[PDB]
């Protein structure tokens, strides 16, 4: 295992993950970030 | 009266792949085959470039 | 009364810039800076180029 700087919530009785990943992948590409999609109404 | 159940469930696997591109331009292959080698001093320099 | 002197160093705008001595400033008829920027590269799939 590994030290690695990442922050942690919990929610609910869970503890789990918050990433939002937009500087690290996704910064200085040609590539549109997901979880930006469109509806149609 | 009813009996107890047992379900069987088969998942498969589905493939992808990943594809990343790499280019040299022509001067940089010409260099890096050692073809007209000449003017060692002045040459090395766009070599190691 | 006497006047209060003001350094530019003490200031807080002196954070903002990057002042450097330079006495040949009058035998200078072009000066120029240079970047080298690259940029990352994400790998996918499908009907993409």
């Amino acid at each position: 295992n590994a030290r690695v700087p990442a922050d942690l919530v919990i929610v609910g009785d869970k503890l789990v993950f918050l990433e939002a990943l937009e500087r690290r992948v996704y910064q200085a590409t040609r590539v549109a970030y997901p979880l930006i999609g469109n509806i149609d109404i | 009266v009813d009996q107890p159940v047992h379900n069987y469930m088969v998942k498969r696997i589905h493939k992808r792949s990943l594809s990343a591109a790499f280019a040299i331009a022509s001067e940089a292959l010409s260099l890096l085959s050692n073809t007209y080698v000449d003017g060692t001093e002045i040459d090395s320099s766009l070599r190691i470039r | 009364n006497t006047l209060n002197f003001v350094r530019f160093l003490e200031l807080g705008l002196s954070v903002a810039c990057i002042c450097t001595k330079f006495p040949e400033l009058a035998y200078v008829r072009d000066g120029v800076i240079q970047f080298e920027v690259q940029q990352p590269m994400i790998a996918r799939d499908g009907p993409h180029p």
